[PDB]
C-alpha cells in the first residue's frame, strides 16, 4: 500500500512538507487530494502529457526513491484539512490511497 | 519528473574538427539499436 | 501510417568537414508509431482468397 | 464497418539491407511528422 | 458541468443497494472514467469500482464479490448495485468522474488518466434498523 505520516504541525508562513511512502511508488503516478470535513474531496494535483512535470502552479511535489515529497508553499491558517495522497499498483490492476494526513496548523 | 514508462537519453564523448579536442554531448536512440554491456 | 513525434533535429561536425545529424530533443507528446487499416475493407480481401484455396 | 484495426509500428535507425553482413547503413532522423500513403497490392502466403 | 447522487438513505442489513449518479452539463460524457468510491467516519478513502462505456468494469476485488456498476448513457446515469449490506459498510458514498486525456491510438493505450477531477455530493449511507 502506501505510507504517510498521520500528522503533520507547521505555523502560518512557512513550508510544510508531507511525505507520502509506499511500495507501488516505485513506477507509478501520484496523485493528491484535499477534503474538508462533512464535504467532498477536491483534486489538487492533477498531470499534463508524461513529460511535462503534470501542473506547477501552488503547490509542487519531488520524487526521490519509493518517497514523493509533498511540498506546500506558502502556508496560511485556511488550508486546514487532510490530506491524501493517491496511486494505483504497478500491474495496473486496483487503486489505493493514503492512509491520510492531517494538516496542523499554529 | 516522474511517470511510468523507447527512448535512450545517453551520455556521449566525440572527436571535434581538431584531432586532440574531445566533445561531450548527449543524443537520443531507439531500443532496437543499442545493446547492454550503465 | 505515421511517427506522430514533433522531433528537433541538430546537427555537429564530427572531424575535418565531416558533419553528423542525431535526434536532438522532441516538444513533448511521446507517442508510437502506428498504421490504420479499415476493418470492412480487409475482411472483404480474404474471402475472396478462401474462395481459391 | 466505420473501424480501423491498428498496428503497433516500431522505429529503428541501423540497417542491414539484404542480409549483406558488414554493411551498415545509418538512417538520418528528418523533422517535422512522418505521413505516406501506399496502396496493397501483393502479398507472401507459406504452407 | 453537474453531477447528483441519488440515495434511500436508511438501509436495513443483510438486505441490498441500489445507487446512481445523474450527470449533465458534460460536453463530452463519453470519454471519461465513471467510479464510486465510499468512505467511512474518521477513516481514509476506499474505491470501489469503475466502468467505462466501452462496458468494461473493474472492481476492488475484496469487494468484488458483492458490488456491480452498471450504467445508462442516454440520461448520463450509472447505476451502482452492492448486495448483502452490513453495518460495517455505514459511511460516506461518492460518484465521481475520473478524466482521460489522450495522446493518440486509444487501441494501442496513448492515454493517460488525468485525474479524479468531480466529485459528488456524498450520501449518509446509514446501515441499521
Ligand atoms: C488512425 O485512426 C485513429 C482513430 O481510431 C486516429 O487516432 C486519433 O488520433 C488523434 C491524434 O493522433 C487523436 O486526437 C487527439 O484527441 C484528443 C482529444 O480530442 C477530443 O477531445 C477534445 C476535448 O474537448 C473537450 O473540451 C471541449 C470544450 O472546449 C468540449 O466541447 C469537448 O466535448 C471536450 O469536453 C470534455 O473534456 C473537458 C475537459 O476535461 C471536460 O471538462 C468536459 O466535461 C468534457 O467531458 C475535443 O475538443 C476534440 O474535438 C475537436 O475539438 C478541438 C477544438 O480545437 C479540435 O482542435 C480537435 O481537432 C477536434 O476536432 C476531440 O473530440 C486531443 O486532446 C489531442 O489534441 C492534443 O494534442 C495535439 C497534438 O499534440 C495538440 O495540438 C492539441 O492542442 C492537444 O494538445 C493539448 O492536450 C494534450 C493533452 O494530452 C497535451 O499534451 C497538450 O500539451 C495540449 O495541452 C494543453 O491544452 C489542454 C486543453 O487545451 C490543457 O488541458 C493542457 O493543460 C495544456 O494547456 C488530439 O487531437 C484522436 O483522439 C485519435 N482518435 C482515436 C479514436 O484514437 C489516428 O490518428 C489515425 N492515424 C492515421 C495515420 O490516420
Ligand atoms: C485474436 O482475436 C480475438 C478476437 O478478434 C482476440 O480475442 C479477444 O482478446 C481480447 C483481449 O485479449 C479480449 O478483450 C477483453 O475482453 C474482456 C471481456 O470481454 C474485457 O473485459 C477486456 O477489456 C479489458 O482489456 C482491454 C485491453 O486490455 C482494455 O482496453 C479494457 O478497458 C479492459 O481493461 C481494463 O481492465 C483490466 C483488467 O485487468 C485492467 O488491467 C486494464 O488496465 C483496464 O482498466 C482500465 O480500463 C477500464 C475501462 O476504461 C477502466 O475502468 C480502468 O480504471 C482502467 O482505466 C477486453 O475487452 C476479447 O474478449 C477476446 N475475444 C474473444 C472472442 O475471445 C484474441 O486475443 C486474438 N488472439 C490472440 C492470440 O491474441
Ligand atoms: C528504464 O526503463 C525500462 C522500461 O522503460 C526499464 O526496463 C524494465 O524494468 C522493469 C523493472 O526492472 C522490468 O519489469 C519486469 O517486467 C515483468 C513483466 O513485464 C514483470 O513481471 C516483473 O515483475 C517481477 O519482477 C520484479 C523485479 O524486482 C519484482 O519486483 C516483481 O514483484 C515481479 O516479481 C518486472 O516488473 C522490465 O522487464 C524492464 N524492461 C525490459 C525490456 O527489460 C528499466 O528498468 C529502466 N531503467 C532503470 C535503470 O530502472
Ligand atoms: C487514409 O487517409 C486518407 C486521407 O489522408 C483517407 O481518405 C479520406 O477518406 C475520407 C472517408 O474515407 C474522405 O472523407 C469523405 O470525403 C467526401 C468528399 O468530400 C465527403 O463528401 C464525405 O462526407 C467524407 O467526409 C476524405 O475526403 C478522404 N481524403 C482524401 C485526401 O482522400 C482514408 O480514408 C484513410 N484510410 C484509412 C484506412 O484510414
Ligand atoms: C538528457 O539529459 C540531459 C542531462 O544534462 C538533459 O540536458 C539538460 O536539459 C536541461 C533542460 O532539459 C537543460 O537546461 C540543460 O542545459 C541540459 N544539459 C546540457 C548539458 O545541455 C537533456 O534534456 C536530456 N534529454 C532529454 C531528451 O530530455
Ligand atoms: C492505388 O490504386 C488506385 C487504383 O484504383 C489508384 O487510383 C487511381 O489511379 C490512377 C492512376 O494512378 C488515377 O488516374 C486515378 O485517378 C486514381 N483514382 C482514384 C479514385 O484515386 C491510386 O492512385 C493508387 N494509389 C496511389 C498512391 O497511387
Ligand atoms: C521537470 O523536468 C523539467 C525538464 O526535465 C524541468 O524543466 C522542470 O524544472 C522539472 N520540474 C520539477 C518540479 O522537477
Ligand atoms: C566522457 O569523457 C569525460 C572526459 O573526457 C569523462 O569524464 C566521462 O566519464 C566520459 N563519459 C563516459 C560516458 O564515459
Ligand atoms: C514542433 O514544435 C515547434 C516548437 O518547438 C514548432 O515550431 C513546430 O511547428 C512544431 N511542429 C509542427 C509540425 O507543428
Ligand atoms: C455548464 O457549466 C459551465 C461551468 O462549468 C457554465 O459556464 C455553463 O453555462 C453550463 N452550461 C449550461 C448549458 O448552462
Amino acid at each position: 500500500e502506501l505510507t504517510q505520516p498521520p500528522s503533520v504541525s507547521v505555523s502560518p508562513g512557512q513550508t510544510a512538507r508531507i511525505t507520502c511512502s509506499g511500495a507501488p511508488l516505485t513506477s507509478r503516478f501520484t496523485y493528491w487530494y484535499r477534503q474538508k470535513p462533512g464535504q467532498a474531496p477536491v483534486l489538487i494535483i492533477s498531470r499534463s502529457s508524461q513529460r511535462s512535470s503534470g501542473w506547477s502552479g501552488r503547490f509542487s511535489a519531488s520524487w526521490s526513491g519509493t518517497t514523493v515529497t509533498l511540498t506546500i508553499r506558502g502556508v496560511q491558517a485556511d488550508d486546514e484539512a487532510d490530506y491524501y495522497c493517491q496511486s494505483s499498483d504497478t500491474s495496473d490492476s486496483y487503486k489505493m490511497f493514503g492512509g491520510g494526513t492531517k494538516l496542523t496548523v499554529l | 519528473n516522474i511517470t511510468d514508462d523507447e527512448l535512450k537519453n545517453c551520455s556521449f564523448n566525440m572527436t571535434t574538427e581538431l584531432r586532440d579536442k574531445k566533445q561531450k554531448v548527449y543524443s537520443l536512440f531507439y531500443r532496437l539499436d543499442v545493446v547492454q554491456i550503465k | 501510417c505515421t511517427r506522430p513525434n514533433n522531433n528537433t533535429v541538430k546537427s555537429i561536425r564530427i572531424g575535418p568537414g565531416q558533419a553528423f545529424y542525431y535526434t536532438g530533443d522532441i516538444i513533448g507528446d511521446i507517442r508510437q508509431a502506428h498504421c490504420n487499416v479499415s476493418k470492412a475493407t480487409w475482411n472483404e480481401t480474404l474471402g475472396k482468397v478462401v474462395k481459391q484455396l | 464497418s466505420n473501424d480501423s484495426i491498428t498496428l503497433p509500428c516500431r522505429i529503428k535507425q541501423i540497417i542491414n539491407m539484404w542480409q549483406r553482413i558488414g554493411q551498415a547503413m545509418y538512417a538520418p532522423p528528418i523533422q517535422g511528422v512522418i505521413r505516406c500513403v501506399s496502396n496493397i497490392t501483393g502479398l507472401i502466403l507459406t504452407r | 458541468v453537474q453531477l447528483r447522487e441519488s440515495g434511500p438513505g436508511l438501509v436495513k442489513p443483510s438486505e441490498t443497494l441500489s445507487l446512481s449518479c445523474t450527470v449533465s452539463n458534460d460536453s463530452r460524457p463519453s470519454d471519461h472514467s465513471w467510479t464510486w468510491v465510499r468512505q467511512s467516519p474518521g477513516k481514509a478513502l476506499e474505491w470501489i469500482g469503475d466502468i467505462h462505456y466501452n462496458g468494461a468494469t473493474t472492481y476492488n476485488p475484496s469487494l468484488r464479490s458483492r458490488v456491480r456498476i452498471e450504467l445508462d448513457q442516454s440520461i448520463p446515469r450509472f447505476s451502482l448495485k452492492m448486495t448483502s449490506m452490513t453495518a460495517a459498510d455505514t459511511g460516506m458514498y461518492y460518484c465521481a468522474r475520473n478524466a482521460i486525456r489522450i495522446y493518440g491510438v486509444v487501441a494501442l493505450g496513448e492515454w493517460f488518466h488525468y485525474g479524479m477531477d468531480v466529485w459528488g455530493q456524498g450520501t449518509a449511507v446509514t446501515v441499521s434498523s
